[PDB]
RNA sequence: ACGAGAACAUGCGCGACAUUCCGAA
């Protein structure tokens, strides 16, 4: 905790508030922190040899946030990341705890980086096309689907990808990690 | 409640205990203040910080007393419904509905005899009670703190005195009975801060 | 659904080569009732709202007569008999029902060109 | 004694209300829990003095009205304005029809320079919505009741003919005040005289 | 003593209007064709600054003449200006909504153009929602009464914006014959307050 | 910034014919056919571009500085606004006479000599259209040359077509230009 | 409407030479109708024109032009005959003659249309 | 005599710029 972290944290626009015990606080970028955050999962892991495991919570705050807010918050996040298994990471509200793979493959390695190269050759990155996914997406209508399946057909993206968001959306426990690379990549490119 | 006091509440029943809690959710309203622009300034953000209730959820206490202070109450309780508790209560915040009634679920807890006390209320005992009020007491201290409400009191809004109180759920061997302190330093009026015991009495 | 379900049965090229400018029409027609009944608010069909349904369905028939497309997908999704459907049970929650039915229709045969 | 009024109503939105504050553009302010479209009554509380300030133009009655923390003449705020919550009536008039409570407005913003339009989203609550409003008077002095409620109307109409939230400037926020009842729910104090809008 | 004046009317479509939301701008309540305010805001203040004079190497809207700050609002810091002009959505009338029942109108139309290259001389086709031309919309203005003396200037120059939008479109591409339009008011009377607006025109 | 306002006529000689998506283009609210300002200016920009490139963007600058350009960095304001022709009253009352007749067309083939015939709905000759257009003086200096060019282009319409198959007799229009007046402005 | 039972029974098959022709009648070919649809073409364009909520006397001429050529159509060929007297067209045109309404004639002109929509649908 | 009292998430901002429903008989 007190020497590895510094090493582990290498490049990143990270400061950490403190890192010892079995506890650790890091404030920097979010998207820092999220990639960190794998890191460290991945060397703890490979530190402990599996025999620990050890539960997170990533807050997304404004600059001038309150900093008590801001702690308070993160901690709710990581008790609401230590129940039941208790080897989870909560992400930046209670309904995204996912698991440390689920989050790091399901999620970012699987549905974002995809979305994000298709969109990429948009003129606008897809930012209006999509918040209108996420419109779609949070409502719960069978009709919804449709017009989820025709927003992705007036796409103008690979028929595949459209074929794998609507397979994604389809099902539950994927359409909450669809709309988390969603809300990754609009955050990822905005201003 | 009791089965907690005999030791019967597992770790796990703790934590579905501690997850059954339904009370509601907490939020921070960003709100701004734009009395500076119109003296060529600019808009001053800031937050409060709220919590609202689910739909069958809410906040209970008990009373207790004579007749004459039950009814006073109740139409102080009346009053305070339109007046609202906590925060911005003249901003949107705190109002609310009550309704006072009896209550034989917890007559049958309050009825109770035990050999342990467990404080309801954030009290403390004069110096006299706490000279022996205080052994093999298992307690938390609260800074209670914060600025006078009045329009009377001062010219400036001033903070009253620090006070210190035990939590709710505090257990004492000894019932102390708390009393009404004074936490005004000078003022026109004296400031009240009520830290009396309503006791329930267990079985450890 | 069963829109997802024929519209992949006809799916090979759908329903023998149809496109949505030969259905143009008669979607602009069945949004043109659907905007009349959602500026009225009765929950039954008004009787000029019952004659537009009527040319509604003579549209459907004379589409059908113009194009082999057209013609097999009147056929397979039932839309002619649930235009007499909603005559029939003249509620306007039917209506809204056929026109989500129909907008779910077009947006799933878009989707599989 | 002391006394309190209780003025219940309905916020109807002429145009579409933006009151800032997923991943939405420009979202609206919204309930925690129900997801539902507020508006929050500091924004009813600060439209109706800044209104008020300018047509009386702190001055005195400002103060009794809306409190003041100014030293030596600390004011008690007479109105209570809650928070609109989103009717029920509404709701299920939104439920029907298949209606979404909030929309997404596209604007453009084209350069000075370049003619270049550069698009902006923002989120807005639809026209035929209605939000319940409550307020509380409290009738700190019972001999100013009539010029706090003459002020109070002044301040509605003004809103009325105002903006509530947003860039109303650009058509956006306009809103109209329907006042269901206006009952002393606390003391003595006589309000069927009284009267708002 | 603040004043509002209430300037109420009709916006009677000349050619196809087409204001982008190729489908066009609705009321989603009403599913209605509708005039966003800031359409009308922005193509009054456009029109009023390049007619009054715009700034050479001008980047910002706050740096237009002090006339066109005054009346549609400037934001720069410290000198902040509040807009004395309140430009409301225009809803489609309740009278057109009669007009166009009668003779079963849609409210809107579909138009088909084509793009024809200049080499390939291949002729792209598309569709562009345009409203109806017999179509009218309620118009509301609300002007804020700041300083007496410059009302009735102000208003002068509001008569040029009109004067200005008269001769040009509203919104879509208006260089093409969409958009053209025309304001008929109906009444100029002082909502708020105790000024005199009787003499107040603005056409 | 000076608007300047040509008020007119389009008198047409022959069938004129847009193809509406044979029907023709007609106004939704008055039943009646219209040209289009949106083909009127196509056809003027593309005869005068022809007197005077696959962006369609690039033209020459008279073209930009009058109907406008979309050039990335170089986006130039259209001075010239074509509104929508619409039928004449005068005509209408003239003709009231369809507003609009159907033209046979066998469409012979070469190898097999076999007709595939068609109809073609045009507008009837001696029908009028009022048409209006707005010229906005961005710079005082060069408006006459545009004005020049403007006439160009006048003259080339009145040479060519407007609209559907001006090689076999359609579209042949005429203008009568009733006031050239500066409506906004002192120019 | 009701013209689909009209349309059924006036509907048969033809087979000649391994050919199969669907079509109602030998005689009723698209153009020799189609003379008579141009003519309340232009009848129900003049209605549209004049808006007017009666029916107009020069409609009312075309109209009764209308109805010689419906004589001189059923004259012409026995199976334009045999159609017209299935339709009853006559008795349409007489009751849109008899009351001299905007919406009869509208409503009649729909049933036409009908008519020939059903009767291109089952060929 | 309620960590309380005062505090508008608000000011500026055109969904707009170029585009023949055209070649063919
Ligand atoms: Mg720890």
């Amino acid at each position: 905790f007190k020497f590895e972290l510094s090493n582990i944290l290498k490049g990143a626009r990270i400061s950490v508030i403190y890192s010892g015990g079995d506890d650790l606080f890091l404030i920097g970028a979010w998207d820092d922190v999220i990639s960190k955050a794998l890191v460290l999962r991945k060397a703890f892991t490979r530190f402990s040899a599996g025999k620990l495991t050890f539960s997170a919570g990533i807050g997304m705050y404004p600059v001038k946030y309150p900093i008590s807010k801001m702690a308070s918050e993160t901690g709710v996040l990581e008790d609401l990341a230590k129940r039941g298994e208790k080897n989870q990471v909560a992400l930046w509200n209670d309904s995204k705890v996912f698991g440390w793979s689920q989050l790091e493959e399901q999620i970012l390695k699987e549905k974002m980086i995809p979305l994000q190269e298709a969109l990429t050759n948009s003129q606008e990155h897809g930012k209006s096309f999509l918040y209108k996914m996420l419109e779609l997406l949070r409502n719960e209508d069978q009709i919804n689907i449709a017009r989820l399946a025709y927003l992705l057909a007036r796409s103008s993206l690979s028929e595949e990808l459209t074929q794998s968001i609507f397979a994604w959306s389809q099902n539950k426990q994927q359409k909450v990690e669809l709309i988390t690379a969603i809300e990754y990549l609009v955050y990822q490119i905005r201003e | 409640y009791s089965e907690y006091l005999r030791g019967e509440i597992d770790s796990l029943e703790a934590s579905k205990i501690a997850e059954s809690l339904n009370l509601g959710k907490a939020s921070l309203s960003t709100k701004v203040s734009l009395q500076a622009v119109d003296h060529n300034g600019e808009s001053e953000p800031y937050s409060v910080g709220n919590f609202t209730f689910y739909p069958e959820s809410g906040l209970y206490f008990l009373a207790k007393g004579n007749a004459d202070t039950i009814g006073q109450l109740e139409i102080l309780m009346h009053a305070l419904q339109y007046s609202g508790i906590g925060g911005k209560r003249s901003a949107g915040y705190g109002q609310f509905r009550c309704t006072i009634e009896d209550s034989g679920k917890f007559d049958s807890l309050l009825s109770q005899t035990g050999n342990i006390a467990i404080l309801l209320s954030s009290a403390m005992a004069s110096d006299e009670e706490l000279v022996d009020c205080l052994e093999d007491a298992r307690y938390l201290l609260k800074k209670r703190t914060g600025f006078v409400q009045s329009k009377t009191y001062a010219d400036q809004l001033v903070k009253k005195k620090d006070f210190y109180a035990f939590s709710a759920g505090s257990t004492f061997y000894q019932k102390f009975n708390g009393k009404i302190f004074d936490v005004s330093d000078n003022g026109r009026h004296s400031v009240y801060r009520y830290a009396k015991a309503f006791w329930l009495e267990g079985k450890i | 659904n069963f829109a997802r379900k024929v519209v992949e049965e006809n799916k090979r090229v759908l329903f023998n080569g149809l496109t949505t400018s030969k259905l143009r029409n008669l979607l602009e027609l069945i949004n043109h009732v659907y905007t009349k009944v959602y500026n009225s608010d009765d929950t039954t069909l008004s009787e000029d709202v019952r004659d537009e349904l009527e040319y509604l369905k003579v549209k459907f028939a004379y589409e059908s007569g113009r194009e082999p497309a057209v013609r097999t997908f009147i056929e397979k999704t039932y839309v002619d008999k649930l235009v007499d459907v909603v005559l029939k049970k003249n509620t306007k929650k039917i209506f809204l029902d056929y026109c989500k039915y129909f907008e779910a229709l077009v947006a799933y045969a878009k989707f599989y060109r | 004694m002391y006394s309190k009024i209780r003025i219940v109503g309905k916020i109807d939105v002429l145009t579409g209300l933006h009151i800032g504050g997923g991943a939405i553009a420009s979202p609206v302010v919204r309930d925690p829990y129900s997801r539902l479209p507020i508006i929050p009554g500091s924004s009813i509380k600060g439209k109706m003095r800044s209104l008020l300030a300018k047509h009386i133009g702190d001055a005195p009655e400002i103060l009794r009205l809306f409190g003041s923390s100014q030293k030596g003449a600390i004011q008690s705020s007479r109105l209570q304005i809650s928070d609109a919550f989103f009717s029920k009536a509404s709701q299920e008039e939104f439920d029907k029809k298949d209606l979404a409570y909030t929309e997404t407005k596209f604007e453009n913003t084209i350069s000075r320079l370049t003619a270049v339009a550069n698009p902006r989203q923002i989120e807005r609550v639809t026209r035929g919505a209605s939000f319940d409003f409550h307020i509380i008077y409290n009738v700190e002095n019972i001999n100013e009741v009539m010029a706090d409620f003459e002020n109070i109307k002044t301040a509605i109409h003004l809103l009325e003919n105002d903006y509530l939230g947003g860039g109303g400037t650009r058509g956006n926020g306009r809103i109209r005040f329907v006042i269901d009842s206006i009952d002393t729910v606390v003391g003595d104090f006589d309000s069927s005289n009284l009267s708002i809008k």
